[PDB]
């Protein structure tokens, strides 16, 4: 079934190993990949989503260079290490919700610019919370090994 | 369809039962057996004018008529008094619930008219003065289901339930 | 027609089992399971056999002869035998599900596919013309499932949606409204396409990895890895017994099929890897 | 399970919504953060008393909490001090209305008038080892909802 | 009589104790626990056997050649062993309560479900038929508690309303509050509703993350952390110990197993995880 | 025996202390303490060796080969160490007091509870199994006190009542004689009922906010505001060191375990955290 | 001790309700209980005759007989013809298995001496004859439990399975 | 030292007592408290001989006699057919275990000779026999623990499990 998540995971990864010049913010996504992969199992998906975003800290050029990286390849996260890695994995699980058609990539791309309906977006993402939570995996299990093996330390 | 009335717990000797036979069916708003009193109906906004039992609308949050709303009509004679209101029964403030209400409850109230006499000056009436504690029993509550004045060692608590539970505003004027 | 009667049964485990196949398959597993032409788990006709004439000579070790008659007489003496089992074919595999609020909750459903119901059913069809006991309360519920094949199926279970073993979402819809189960565990019974089912089922069978220690200094010996595969509990196994017209398989199907409800198939029985029971589909229907 | 989590997201929608200005915003945010924590180590009844004095509830910041609860459009008065410790006095009132933990029409006649507030503060005192339990991962969502849509001053 | 002798103990934890992976899934956790069919931790009889075999080579070296009878020679095996294990089922595993409002508070208690309670009935009745034993009073407590199904209960305190781990609240019936307790332990029992019993289940097991550090810079080394999966201490698990005749299987049963009381199950043994104590059906009753 | 040597021991804090658990989603603490499976704070075992085995790295710099064997190679294990630890179990904690119903005032006080000590029991029964070694004066000291479970008792004192930390009302009844102090002071030892217990004790931990200033200008950064969870300094661990023989372990517990004062336990060691002192129960009388 | 016996289920004369008499008590071994019939005993070896139905010991282990255990008595009009035997629960050979047993059980069978003056040749009977599976439960299935002609019962299960489950080896003489 | 006798319970003739000593002082081991027996005896490596039951030495490990120790001394009237040990309390073999023992025993069992006339054969027979077990209960069990029908109403208990604890081996000659 999941036979081109290993595929996607693959395009997703390429996409936020590129958009994290800096060597710690690398290192601090390498932790992100390990970490959230298993909350989001054991806590729960939206549990570990509303810790995702709040320690990703949006509403700047940062949640609009999200919206870029869905379809360029030359935009960049800058922020604290701590923020740019917690965000490069929204990225990472919106990027899913997106290719693979549980929320319209329309909805999402306009929710995560007008402020008023980001709340709309978690509240769809809670109804979705069964649902994603099941499909994702194959996909954020992938990330996790591709993190180990291709974000190494100097 | 369920008709209901209300009759509360005042100082007052008007109360005693203000309104006549009840329902006949086994239905009743307020459980009496275990802890005491269940189920007493508050309605906010209302006097009881320390005679005559009815309850004049005021305006102010504050003022309280706390009583046993029951099954019944009032008195079959002249409707020139009482609410008549139905309400699907989510929207009576009950205190100290219990087993859950489902239907619409058709009730009647004492209402008397605003009464534009004076300035209405609400006087909060406490219970007490245990002669009428039991009179009170003696006069409502023995009626109202028979099981209580017959077979009850649990007389005591309804002696205390009414110094504790029911506490009201009075014009007096 | 020298098959007389014949009388299917379910075999349940109790504990996992494990009847082995030598190196047969590729996935990773060394020692893998039994499987079929289409790759489900089965138990052969010989280890089945074997299993329970190997039992059952010890536990009526005065009716030895009995079964000699029917099942064999393994001795060099070689008279025909009178009974014969069929491979035991995979009817429902337990699966993890996770359904949204969807019911009166549950853990735990069985899963088949339509592949695994139409061996079933060949094997219903094959018996009722000389089972005179028609178990047609049985055979007419596959053929409705069967009806509906082309879809996910919850029997008597109404959940419309569920995940089962963490990793498939699945939407399901009733038979036509309503039907007897046939697993008389309060348990929903789902059957699923056969493209989804055998990725469902895959994920049910238990594939460990074992170990061989050194027991001076505690760690793993080298090699002293291998991977085993086993059949998890309360999978359900159908099969059938059938029987020529004798004397002996009519002592053999009143005083011995009675008694027969628990007995050990396969390997590893060091691990408790092969108690099953048998169930009789002739008074479950 | 996550129906706390839900909950917690009507809730803020109806925060996020009746804070007007920026800077109020800016200051539950700040709040969000530190009265949850506050309940973890001084406990819910220390917090409370806390909450409810900075509140500086009148009866003109009663009425945009008791109509907030039915309204969408109801907009807590204040500067950025009074209006956040308003809006997150209304954050738990909010969770023990959907839970049963108070009677709705009692809290509500209960902020209402004059006195029945103590019997309120009084109620809630003897709720308080299973308030303390409950709203953990309710304010714990709170608190993430507010510094991920609230951005920092 | 298939069966000399059949034992069933419980396996009480007495620290965290850790089964290592096993299985072929991938999972999140990087070393997690062995897990039952149904997704609960359990104890692979392989595990058992292996780590109780090596206990007895220890702690009784004379009858070095009773235990290679029961349970099986090591390097060269010209013949099977005598003795079984049974996947250790989990009967019952601690969860912290906050208990609303009683007369006697309690910060812990076991938390069982009905899937389990099944799981063991089910190896009570099988081994019961498989040999001579019977179990009639483990039976017909547990008889009682699955008439009971589909509805959180407490099994002999007054609790009614309660917390568990922190994030789930149920109201619990009292079953009889005459029925004397499974285990010996002053601690009540719950037996939760599955559904609920298997999400407060996983609270009580214990994910921990641990690293390896660079003895030169006292920092994390690269890519040096991982997580890990136990159980939590006072976990009770059950399994059963069989056996067949064969004069080493009685002294088995008369001392090795007479003088069992404390095992080490399981890995990551330097860092004390795998302490666990066994009490016999024999005795607790 | 299963252990040549079973040394339990107390871990003293002489400062505060912070063992940490990583940050996790359902905390709310960024950095917390490592819990119980019952909620109080404990230290992991892989924590103590770790720790203890970098301290004898360096203190005794010629006996690498003995703390190797006992603790296990770090270069190329080619085998299991022979030393174990077990998880520190909270013993006591230092609460504040207000000395009321008594003119003899205390400032502050040791406060446990039952459940912590049912903990050490079972250290102690375990341990006193598989090894030689008994414990009898701690394990009577112990047991003592377990019988008066379903008070909270004192032990050194006589007080009657108390407010411990600051909200908690105790009704203490003086145990029936005496009991030596288990940990010498002449601060007394309360032991409380569990649900009072689990209060006054997460009302003693520690919980700090902390900031970083930027560099040049003298202002917190963004979002640089953490914070922290420290267990009292002066606060009582109980843990076993465990090991079998191997002519190393004889040393390491003659030579080695004898010269163990002060180590340097979990993190934040440059906020002077972590120092402790180790007091071995066999020199505790 | 209790007293039950066997009423086996022929397409044949003289077993419209031999037994003569009913529970007596509230106790059985064969029930309905709404999903067929439970505890259905067989009798191996054992042949029907049509003329004066009872079972005839034959010697074959492959001919049977099967029918139902209500308690009571035999007819009280021959008394001779009917082997008792005291047997435990175990021993007993049993379809459809539902319950456990007393452990305790005295059945009379319906009995004759083998009337050796022709030789024994059974043959296969079912018992679908769909106009006589109406005949016998007007004649027992009421006669000994009259709540199947009442509030509950399933017509297209039970009206189906005394043809379908009940069959034996008749003389056919 | 501490004279404890062990009286073996299977289902036996002359099992009543064959003793005339009880309790004497104030001390036993095995138990019946709400729970069951306790404290079981079981000496493997003999069996029982019905005909004057009595402990007959095998050397099959498999043969083994599960009985109480009751305290009393070995009814001082034989003394030779009454095998006499010293044992610590370590070395016995105890089943259903409550609290442990003085540390020093004296045992006494009826023993009885190899009997080298006749090949030995053991079958095992466990006492479930309801119509033996209210025998003991009566005889062996109420004799010495009259503790049953005083204030221990739990008597089904104690009868629930002889037919379970005790599963002895006999010769049956």
């Amino acid at each position: 079934l999941y036979e081109e998540d290993y595929k996607l995971a693959l395009e997703a990864f390429k996409k936020v190993f590129n958009a994290l010049t800096h060597y710690g913010a690398k290192q601090a996504f390498r932790s992100r990949a390990r970490d959230l992969v298993e909350e989001i199992y054991n806590s729960g998906f939206i549990p570990t989503f509303f810790y995702i975003i709040s320690k990703a800290e949006l509403n700047s050029d940062s949640l609009d260079s999200l919206i870029s990286l869905f379809s360029s390849d030359n935009a960049i996260l800058r922020g604290s290490d701590e923020n740019v890695s917690y965000s490069a994995y929204l990225f990472i699980i919106l990027y899913y919700l997106i290719k693979r058609g549980i929320i319209e990539q329309k909805f999402l791309i306009q929710a995560l610019r007008c402020e008023k309906t980001r709340l709309d977006l978690i509240d769809k993402l809670y109804n979705l919370a069964p649902i994603i939570s099941a499909k994702i995996r194959t996909y954020l299990l992938a990330i996790k090994r591709l993190s180990e093996a291709l974000i190494e330390a100097r | 369809s369920t008709q209901r009335e209300y009759v509360f717990i005042p100082i007052t000797n008007s109360i005693t039962i203000d309104v006549k036979i009840t329902i006949g069916g086994s239905d009743h708003i307020t459980n009496i057996d275990e802890r005491g009193i269940h189920n007493v109906l508050v309605i906010t906004g209302y006097a009881v004018d320390e005679k005559n039992g009815r309850l004049v609308p005021t305006l102010d949050p504050c003022d309280y008529v706390k009583g046993i709303l029951v099954a019944g009509t009032p008195q079959q004679a002249q409707s020139n008094d009482f609410l008549t209101l139905k309400l699907p029964a989510n929207k009576l403030y009950l205190i100290r619930k219990k087993g859950n209400i489902s239907d619409d409850l058709k009730i009647y109230i004492p209402y008397s008219s605003p009464d534009a006499r004076n300035s209405m000056k609400t006087k909060p009436v406490s219970i007490s003065d245990d002669t009428i504690v039991n009179n009170i029993i003696k006069e409502v509550f023995d009626k109202i289901y028979n099981i209580t004045q017959k077979e009850k060692v649990k007389i005591e608590k309804v002696k205390e339930d009414i110094k504790e539970l029911f506490s009201y505003y009075a014009l007096e004027q | 027609p020298y098959y007389a009667f014949a009388e299917p049964f379910f075999i349940h485990a109790i504990t996992h089992l494990h009847v082995g196949s030598g190196s047969s398959v590729e996935e990773e597993i060394d020692l893998p399971f039994q499987r079929d032409e289409l790759g489900y788990p089965t138990i052969y006709a010989s280890s089945l056999k074997g299993a329970i004439k190997s039992f059952l000579l010890k536990e009526f070790p005065d009716k030895r002869d009995v079964i000699y008659k029917v099942l064999g007489e393994d001795e060099n003496p070689e008279e025909a035998s009178l009974g014969t089992f069929l491979d035991a074919i995979l009817f429902a595999i337990p699966s993890r599900i996770i359904e949204i609020d969807s019911a009166k909750p549950y853990v735990w459903v069985y899963v088949t596919t339509y592949e695994l119901l139409k061996k079933v059913k060949l094997y219903l069809d094959s018996i009722s013309q000389l089972s005179n006991a028609s178990f047609s309360n049985l055979k007419n519920k596959i053929d409705t499932i069967l009806a509906k094949e082309g879809k996910n199926i919850t029997l008597d279970s109404d959940l419309k949606s569920a995940i089962l073993n963490e990793d498939f979402y699945v939407e399901l819809e009733a038979l036509n409204n309503k039907i007897p189960s046939i697993i008389n565990a309060g348990v929903p019974l789902l059957v699923l396409e056969d493209s989804i089912g055998r990725e469902v089922i895959n994920r049910s069978l238990i594939r460990v990895r074992r170990i061989r220690i050194d027991r001076d200094k505690k760690v793993v010996e080298t090699g002293g890895l291998w991977s085993e595969e086993y059949v998890p509990m309360k999978t359900i196994f159908f099969s059938v017994l059938l029987g020529k017209e004798s004397k002996e398989s009519a002592i053999f199907a009143s005083c011995i099929l009675r008694n027969l409800r628990y007995v050990i198939l396969g390997g590893k029985e060091t691990i408790g890897k092969g108690i099953v029971e048998l169930r009789w589909v002739k008074d479950v229907i």
